[PDB]
């Protein structure tokens, strides 16, 4: 549940 | 009668769409080539999808008032529509000419062998033709088009949906924007029971994202096909 690469898009 | 608010969505949108929607086709040159029971589409295709996700994230990030949400909310409403919102940004590509996503270029030109030699079978490839020529036959204005792809990413009963409500709230302003756009700017016979069947292909979505997924997890669970995905069609679809 770590989402880094979207989290980064997201801001 | 279309209020302030409701025009001022509709232009958001639609500078939104333009800024992540590259009608040149220009980065295709980007991805791994593509090659026409061997999966010999699935690099270039994996590519092209993993860099659709990345302008979906971009569109999304200008709805009017996704940037309320959590980073958790966000995070759901993305991995859950993605493949949806492909789907229907895909559809601008698309021709019922030969019934293929053209992409500027015969190399970028995509049928449904190539779809199959991405690892898809006929029980999504079917009904997702079915979808695009039902939905290339609503000629929506791309008003419409903007307003439906925004309302596909905030859905309120995704799975793992915290906040609900905000979400619900954040969607019938969308909602409305569009059921008043039909009614004041989609002349007849065209705007016959519009709405309706805009929200049918909603659920038409719904039903071609669960078999993406099924299919998805029956290709990726293959390692050797895992490693021709990307990090982010991993991060996204799952791993
Ligand atoms: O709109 C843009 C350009 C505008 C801009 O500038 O942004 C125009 O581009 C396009 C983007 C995507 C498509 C599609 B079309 B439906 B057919 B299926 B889905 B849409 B996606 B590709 B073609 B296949 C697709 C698909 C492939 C691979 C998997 C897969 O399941 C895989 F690979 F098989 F495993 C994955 F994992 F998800 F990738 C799933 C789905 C066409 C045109």
């Amino acid at each position: 549940k770590n989402h880094p690469m979207l989290m980064n898009l997201l801001k | 009668k279309l209020s302030e608010e409701q025009q001022h969505i509709i232009a958001i949108l639609l500078d939104a769409h333009h800024k992540t929607y590259d009608p040149t086709y220009a980065d295709f040159r980007d991805f791994r080539p593509p090659v026409r029971s061997p999966l010999s589409m699935l690099p270039h295709l994996a590519d092209l999808v993993s860099y659709s996700i990345q302008k979906v994230i971009g569109f999304a990030k200008m709805i009017p008032g996704f940037r309320d949400l959590t980073s958790d909310d966000q995070i759901v409403l993305l991995k859950s529509s993605a493949i949806e919102v492909i789907m229907l940004r895909s559809n601008q590509s698309f021709t019922m000419d030969d019934m293929s996503w053209d992409c500027g270029s015969q190399d970028y030109k995509y049928d449904v062998t190539d779809v199959s030699k991405a690892g898809h079978t006929l029980e999504l490839i079917e009904p997702l033709i079915k979808f695009q020529v039902g939905l290339k036959k609503l000629n929506l204005h791309e008003e419409e088009h903007v307003l439906l792809m925004a309302i596909c990413i905030v859905s309120p009963d995704r799975p793992g949906v915290q906040d609900a409500k905000l979400v619900e709230a954040i969607q019938d302003r969308l909602s409305n924007t569009l059921q008043t756009y039909i009614r004041c700017r989609h002349p007849p016979p065209g705007s016959h029971q519009l709405y309706a069947k805009m929200i049918q292909k909603l659920a038409d979505l719904r039903s071609l994202n669960e078999e993406h997924s099924k299919q998805y997890r029956s290709l990726s669970f293959q390692p050797e096909n895992s490693m021709k995905l990307t990090p982010l069609v991993l991060e996204v679809f799952g791993n």
